DNA sequence: ATCACAGGATGTACATATCTGACAGCTGCCTGGAGACTAGGGAGTAATCCCCTTGGCGGTTAAAAC
DNA sequence: GTTTTAACCGCCAAGGGGATTACTCCCTAGTCTCCAGGCAGCTGTCAGATATGTACATCCTGTGAT
């Protein structure tokens, strides 16, 4: 049983997104904040795949599930198949 | 006395050090046990491939970064340059997330 | 006649 | 005397669901056509999706739980649970009765 | 005897297979019966736009001093083209990265 | 032992257009696979507008006219109207040879 | 032939549906770019629906053609068949 | 002398007033206009249905007040109460319009 | 006394040499595409109707403009 | 608050064309046979990743100065 892997998510990986994406400056507050919407997300992506999985007869999930769970969200994602 | 850089030239170095690169900025191991830890509550003795935890690997670091990017923007906004939390919150409000 | 469980 | 064309329209059983839910209760014209454009639409969400989970799986026939897994993937939650159990049920009476 | 096999890709001057477009429209349950210009106008228009998405990348590679294709050069042909990032607006290119744009107001006083 | 199943994918028709527009330039394992799924994803809208398009006046065959008018309304602008002479020109050619 | 239309949009109209909108105070040159986001708007909506008149070999833009091209762009419109 | 109301009292009035009806906020007339006047760009000699008029002021007006809504969103993120074109902007650039 | 250079420190872009593994080319074969026919109905075309879109016109006043 | 105007409504009139019906033909599904284009499998080799040392680019603070 895995537990508390949010914190995995380090400070200076969302320091480097934010700064990916232009951001200069970061409050201290930024780092539950994404955390939280990096969870809801992947909470999203992988329920959809799970359910696409299931729906297979399948234990494993596949990166064509993936694929087409960000599809079904508007998120298509290349490279994947 | 030490050489410092001011407050801002290290930042503004490291947006163009990643703006310049292409790989992955959040550490596999711990990404691929959150992602374990969150397909518990769906589904147990779940089994992933490398490839769909690395196009979840991909797909969220890619929404993260459209999302500060928007997050900057709105805060930019604010005649602020420092994101906070309200500008992450209007971010996702106008996107129609919330 | 007819009620949902959804709203209790 | 041109008599007009048929047109199709789930008028009648979105009255009678209306007279279940809410004996003393009527709808309007615009009402109507919203609530079958409403009907139209989710059929079309649920068949186009089903469809797809056909053709993922390699399947030529959408059966009871293509359109089920259709059902969780479309709707929020406790909707989607709700619509799940309403659907398994009809489909145990349909195959009870013949 | 019957007549030497020619690709239908060859008759219309095309790259893409015609028929292979031809039998997935068939087997894609899109329409009841499927025209027999459709597989070709559709092989036309993919080839047409894979051209100019390759003539791109192939622009940003020689820029980047590289020979090869990379995952890098087609984000950056698609985000710098405009109508071609208005077709992949909400599309996630794997190994991309982002372009690189800094916000006039974080730049440094001169 | 045993080959693997065939998987059919348009790598060796890339790399044609690609020799065609740089014949000095190559092209990476992933890049082909973006560009698989590129035009996959392509075929998928169009096909899909134009079965749409089909079913909205009541006809049963997909022909140029309905593939034409799906990319008329997918494609922006230029793209449209350059992927339309394109076809346009492939289609009169393929009916004049044969 | 029609010309300066977007006029038609008057400032009472603009300040109902920002009203609607929920906006207390409005700067005086919303307007104008109100009355640009509405032209784009229309712009893409009336070219879908001209598209599709066309593709069906009429002369009458219908209410069908708007919702489709309402729905192409994700803007599904109850209400109109 | 006069009885005059503060600046800000009959802006909340309407807005109450204004989200209590439903009628739509444009005219007719000139609406059908500007309807027109575009379409004459895209082909000439168009006729329209009325239906086709009225949804089309519906979904523009619909548009508008969803692009108002988070426009006094950013304005409101801007410490002010005034909407300005950069909030405008602004929520059109984070929705992903321009 | 507040403002341009001087120069030091740090970082980054730029040749240069190794090496490797991923890409491009060759090969066998098999399955899917091409050639050659037939049947049948979906659609193109002509004729007709009426309806519903367009055009006009005058009176009222609420709404637009100032 | 005051002045202006055109939106709206009621009514009337003409006709363009959307919708229907009939007919027919030719385009496509379907089938069989045949063959070669593309895919899996190897394999060699050179483009780029990796050091590695170096020449600027740039930042920052001291400092002389008009």
């Amino acid at each position: 049983v895995l537990r508390d892997n949010i914190q995995g998510i380090t400070k200076p990986a969302i320091r480097r997104l934010a700064r990916r994406g232009g951001v200069k400056r970061i409050s201290g507050l930024i780092y539950e904040e994404t955390r939280g919407v990096l969870k809801v997300f992947l909470e999203n992506v992988i329920r959809d795949a799970v359910t696409y999985t299931e729906h297979a007869k399948r234990k494993t999930v596949t990166a064509m599930d993936v694929v087409y769970a960000l599809k079904r969200q508007g998120r298509t994602l290349y490279g994947f198949g | 006395k030490p050489h410092r850089y001011r407050p801002g030239t290290v930042a503004l170095r490291e947006i163009r050090r990643y703006q310049k690169s292409t790989e992955l900025l959040i550490r596999k191991l711990p990404f691929q046990r959150l992602v374990r830890e969150i397909a518990q509550d769906f589904k147990t003795d779940l089994r992933f491939q490398s490839s769909a935890v690395m196009a979840l690997q991909e797909a969220s670091e890619a929404y993260l970064v459209a999302l500060f990017e928007d997050t900057n923007l709105c805060a930019i906004h604010a005649k602020r340059v420092t994101i906070m939390p309200k500008d992450i919150q209007l971010a996702r409000r106008i996107r129609g997330e919330r | 006649s007819r009620k949902s469980m959804r709203q209790s | 005397k041109r008599r007009k064309t048929r047109k199709e329209s789930y008028a009648i059983y979105v009255y009678k669901v209306l007279k279940q839910v809410h004996p003393d209760t009527g709808i309007s014209s615009k009402a109507m056509s919203i609530m079958n454009s409403f009907v139209n639409d989710v059929f079309e969400r649920i068949a186009g999706e089903a469809s797809r989970l056909a053709h993922y799986n390699k399947r030529s026939t959408i059966t009871s739980r293509e359109i089920q897994t259709a059902v969780r993937l479309l709707l929020p939650g406790e909707l989607a649970k709700h619509a799940v159990s309403e659907g398994t049920k009809a489909v145990t009476k349909y195959t009870s009765a013949k | 005897t019957r007549a030497k096999a020619k690709t239908r890709s060859s008759r219309a001057g095309l790259q893409f297979p015609v028929g292979r477009v031809h039998r997935l429209l068939r087997k894609g349950n899109y329409a009841e019966r499927v025209g027999a210009g459709a597989p070709v106008y559709l092989a036309a228009v993919l080839e047409y736009l894979t051209a100019e998405i390759l003539e791109l990348a192939g622009n940003a590679a020689r820029d980047n001093k590289k020979t090869r294709i990379i995952p890098r050069h087609l984000q950056l042909a698609v985000r710098n083209d405009e109508e071609l990032n208005k077709l992949l607006g909400r599309v996630t290119i794997a190994q991309g990265g982002v372009l690189p744009n800094i916000q006039s107001v974080l730049l440094p006083k001169k």
